[PDB]
RNA sequence: AGGACCGAACCGACUAAUGUUGAAAAAUUAGCGGAUGACUUGUGGCUGGGGGUGAAAGGCCAAUCAAACCGGGAGAUAGCU
RNA sequence: ACACAGGUGGUCAGGUAGAGAAUACCAAGGCGCUUGAGAGAACUCGGGUGAAGGAACUAGGCAAAAUGGUGCCGUAACUUC
RNA sequence: AAUUCCUUGUCGGGUAAGUUCCGACCUGCACGAAUGGCGUAAUGAUGGCCAGGCUGUCUCCACCCGAGACUCAGUGAAAU
RNA sequence: CGAUGUCGGCUCAUCACAUCCUGGGGCUGAAGUAGGUCCCAAGGGUAUGGCUGUUCGCCAUUUAAAGUGGUACGCGAGCUGGGUUUAGAACGUCGUGAGACAGUUCGGUCCCUAUCUGCCGUGGGCGCUGGAGAACUGAGGGGGGCUGCUCCUAGUACGAGAGGACCGGAGUGGACGCAUCACUGGUGUUCGGGUUGUCAUGCCAAUGGCACUGCCCGGUAGCUAAAUGCGGAAGAGAUAAGUGCUGAAAGCAUCUAAGCACGAAACUUGCCCCGAGAUGAGUUCUCCCUGACCCUUUAAGGGUCCUGAAGGAACGUUGAAGACGACGACGUUGAUAGGCCGGGUGUGUAAGCGCAGCGAUGCGUUGAGCUAACCGGUACUAAUGAACCGUGAGGCUUAACCU
């Protein structure tokens, strides 16, 4: 029963859809755009947003933060680095949610997902 | 007896030299301005309305809007009917002052309780469970059995099970007026008060104590 | 935003001091007697950190021989009298509350000068 | 398991009270693109109102 | 809480080593008992030197115990253990003379000065 | 050294739970009982129905037993439903 | 009988702690378990935590909980020694 | 007494209180000496009994959390 | 007997009254106190253990009180299987034996996938007679009702005396239920910390996986209760029981008959929660609809144009609303859900840096560092419109107004 707890459960068990998340937030800096279901592209703002703030400060061992979330150097080589000058500007704003309607032949609702500086 | 509409914002304790806490219940009461008052023909008794705060009327329906328009598009949380007897109060603006609490210290205090959702089996009755030890099949968390076998054939309305609990319009009559304000709206009463913070309340002088 | 700090402002004290656990005290009070109010202190050892203001229940542990006996003082309350630093501790835990369980070697608390 | 008897024939009638869910009306026109899309859901083209929602 | 089967030591002179309450009873299904609330108790181990002896069931009253106790201004006063002390049965009074460990102002209601005279600072 | 104690392989079932239109006409889990021995196991052979085999239960003998499985006598017989 | 909660003869086996075909995490290496997506309600199947009291419960401390390693100090009634 | 009908036999001990438990009786309507009677230790997945350790067994139940319940789209039963 | 399952254990009712307690009267071999007894009354409330399968009974004790019977001696598509009543084995019994035990014992099985009648909640619809949106009444319906000790009244009444009470007022509690988060506890994988083992990020710091949520210890936000707190009243109508006057039949007498006044924990109310399906829909307020043509005298029906209201359903940001629905807020006439900014926050002195010590490690930087759930701000991100469902003054009758 949801007396006051915020935002969603989201589906699959925690031990699973954390490493799926931080396996997903990976895919998201490296292609900066997903699609997948509303409700998880709805949830990939969560806690992805407060990482896109914190991999743009340049403060002493801010990298002590995701630092076992990060570890392929083809994303490591632009978080920390580069990516911070490109989300700095709009006071937030790095991503916007859209629906994508059904899937065909299927119930299942499906959505995009996009970080707003994607340029390549 | 005239109802004065209001908010509970939380708790705290007044505090003593005593020893005792005296746990109050803080409620933020609203502007009663007045916009109805029955009798002067029709209705055959005397009852008053008083108007609770603004909406956004811009939104609201015409059979609403035009039950508003004597006073302007407000309404906010609603109207309130009470009786009145025999005093000779205008129709509009009369705006009801809180300061009689100040005066009488008994109260009757009407909102709704905490918002539960399932109500429960159990938590609607409070009445001790089945065996969960060495067994119980589906049944560790009802009310115990609702009928018996073999002649009834039937269940009774007005047995003990099920029910609604939980987001009930709720009265309590034993509450004492340790501090009413009428120029900051502030109201503290004695003990606890059923809802939580942003709960609406409705208060009236009580008829005993 | 909440008129609870409006009416905490008639209630807290002003007079009161920074401490955590293992801080000494002397917590005196009328012993709640409403004819001759005699005033008394209790000596123990700070095992509280209150968190936020008004919400300071402050618990103290006896200790007087060495072990013993737990209480509440609520030091915002009209009555309890005062409060005064005579020594303070160290510590590395918020409330220190494992003093009730472990002694000595176990629980130095000591004074740091940090 | 029981059933008294086979059930009758306003039973299905009295569950499926409800006639196409909705108005079921006619889909809406952009002049972005030359294909029709449903109230809220983007253009062909990546627009909605005259604004480009999506890159291509 | 103080209830059925809860052993206790006891807070008076020459007493019994290990004290068992048997029952609370006198409800309208009364419970547990607090401090200072009558109980009957049963002698387990005794150590008889003159005074007290095994199979034996006499009245007491709870002195000290780990739940503490409440009452005034919202406080709470907790203690490490349970303590009881026994009761004549026609005569008044406990037992022995003297009263064991921190004591409480809970007790302070009873009908006796040598009782509330304290040497404790309670 | 070991018809000892621990214990994996293997062997076996004291309890609680699951399963008996169940995945399955015996399988599953969690604590396990044993575990160089009167041990257990891979492979083949020998023993057959009023007879086998059994530290021997109307137990086991291919879901089956106070006589199993298949066929024949057989369209058994029924002062009865 | 099945794209079956299972079984099937031979065979191998490295770190780190340890005597480890114990138990833990991993190498070499494989797999993400054959409808999917929303939800996230009391409740059920099953885990984890519990004030103060404790066997009062129950046919039965049944279950649950705790105990659990090695060496040294130390160690009774009874005994087929 | 794994035997006693009537027997909670009657009694000591064990509990506050004990049909059971422990030790007796000599009254075995009816045990009994290889259809063996008498008896003890390691020990037994052996019945009963006494205590501690630990304990949501119980007192009064609370909170937390997978998988199901709920609602979809696909495939889509049945005893009756 | 072509299946209607047993004893004990227990969560759960409801009717009867030969009434356990209170409520009321009468008598006593009732002075007072305290018991015994009768008829009159049904509202609530009506206790815990030892041995035992135990119902029970005996033993050991409470309470104002711990009453009795009926309901397939209510309660296995309710649970449990100790007891009863077979499959193994034995003691006692019975037989030569196959076998048997209203004697004992170690032991032992408890199956259920809601179709429908039943009940609880949650929506969609119908009716007030055109439609929409609602209110206030109260025909009715449910919930409750039970209680101690003690002080004062009072050592006063009774009564040589000793002993020893009303009504009435107050003090202080027990159980029972309900509501809260100021107080006090438990819990709290979304967070901070202590830590062992190992593995990993090339490497080493550092940080993190796995080992019960690896363990150990805290906790904002939330949940709840043991924590906090509150109550069934008072008044009124009729009436039994019961107290009575006036007064006949029966010159008397008589509470009843006429006449006149009283009165129960039951009844009717009150109180509290629902309530016009009260189809008996009462009464009232707000909003909206003030179109007609053709056809046959046709007042009985039909077709069709002109023109659309109040409001509703729908798409969304989603909640302190939640089973789905619904209800509630908010959709730039924008703070509804988030980020961000400014913060609240619980935890307990980071990482890098430096220095000392043979090193382990410690010390100074370090009131350090880090945070979800709570709050204001900020449009930074997001929140179409047509169409659709719904109209066009709506049966009769009398007095009247305007036409």
């Amino acid at each position: 029963m949801r007396h006051r707890k915020s935002g969603r459960q989201l589906n699959r068990n925690s031990s699973h859809r954390q490493a799926m998340f931080r396996n997903m937030a990976g895919s998201l800096v490296r292609h900066e755009i997903i699609k997948t279901t509303l409700p998880k592209a709805k949830e990939l703002r969560r806690v992805v947003e407060p990482l896109i703030t914190l991999a743009k400060t340049d403060s002493v061992a801010n990298r002590r933060l995701a630092f076992a979330r990060t570890r392929d150097n083809e994303i490591v080589a632009k978080l920390f680095n580069e990516l911070g000058p490109r989300f700095a500007s709009r006071a937030g704003g790095y991503t916007r949610i859209l629906k994508c309607g059904f899937r065909a032949g299927d119930n299942a609702p499906m959505a995009y997902i996009e970080l707003v500086d994607r340029s390549e | 007896m005239i109802g004065l509409v209001g908010k509970k914002v939380g708790m705290t304790r007044i505090f003593t030299e005593d020893g005792v806490s005296i746990p109050v219940t803080v409620i933020e009461v609203e502007a009663n301005r007045v916009t109805q008052v029955k009798d002067l023909a029709n209705d055959g008794y005397r009852a008053i309305q008083v108007t609770t705060g603004a909406k956004k009327a811009n939104r609201v329906t015409k059979p609403e809007a035009g039950h508003f328009a004597k006073a302007g598009v407000e309404a906010g949380r609603g109207l309130w009917e009470f009786r009145l007897a025999e005093g000779e109060e205008f129709t509009v603006g009369q705006s009801i002052s809180v300061e009689l609490f100040a005066d009488v210290k008994k109260v009757d205090v009407t909102g709704t309780s905490k918002g539960k959702g399932f109500a429960g089996t159990v938590k609607r009755w409070n009445f001790r469970t089945q065996d969960a030890t060495h067994g119980n099949s589906l049944s560790h968390r009802v009310p115990g059995s609702i009928g018996q076998n073999q002649t009834p054939g039937k269940v009774f309305k007005g047995k003990k099970m099920a029910g609604q609990m939980g987001n009930e319009r709720v009265t309590v009559q034993s509450l004492d007026v340790v501090r009413v304000d009428a120029e900051r709206n502030l109201l503290l009463v004695k003990g606890a008060v059923p809802g939580a913070t942003g709960s609406d309340l409705i208060v009236k002088p009580a008829v005993k104590a | 935003s909440n008129i609870i700090k409006q009416l905490e402002q008639e209630q807290m004290k002003q007079d009161v001091p920074s401490f955590r656990p293992g801080d000494t005290v002397e917590v005196k009070v009328w012993v709640v007697e409403g004819s001759k109010k005699r005033l008394q202190a209790f000596e123990g050892v700070v095992i509280a950190i209150r968190n936020r203001g008004l919400h300071s229940a402050f618990t103290v542990r006896k200790i007087s021989n060495g072990e013993g006996v737990e209480r509440v003082f609520q030091t915002h309350s009209p009555v309890v009298d005062s409060i005064s630093v005579k020594r303070r501790g160290a510590v590395r835990k918020a409330k220190l509350y494992y003093l009730r369980e472990r002694t000595g070697k176990a629980a130095r608390i000591k004074e740091r000068l940090n | 398991a029981v059933q008294q008897n086979k059930p009758t024939r306003s039973k299905r009638g009295m569950r499926r009270s409800h006639d196409a869910l909705t108005a079921v009306t006619s889909l809406s026109v952009d002049k972005t693109s030359g294909e029709k899309h449903l109230r809220h859901h983007i253009t062909a083209d990546g627009y909605y109102r005259g604004r480009k929602v999506i890159a291509k | 809480m103080i209830q059925e089967q809860t052993m206790l030591n006891v807070a008076d002179n020459s007493g019994a080593r290990r004290v068992m309450c048997i029952k609370v009873l006198g409800g309208s299904h009364r419970r547990y008992a607090g401090v200072g609330d009558i109980i009957k108790i049963t002698i387990k181990e005794a150590i008889p030197r003159g005074k007290v002896k095994k199979g034996d069931v006499l009245k007491a009253v709870v002195v000290r115990t780990k739940k503490g106790v409440r009452r005034p201004d919202g406080s709470v006063i907790r203690f490490d253990g349970n303590a009881c002390v026994l009761l004549n049965n026609n005569s008044e009074q406990p037992i022995g003379t003297r009263i064991f460990g921190p004591v409480t102002r809970e007790l302070r209601s009873e009908k006796f000065m040598k009782i509330i005279s304290l040497a404790p600072e309670v």
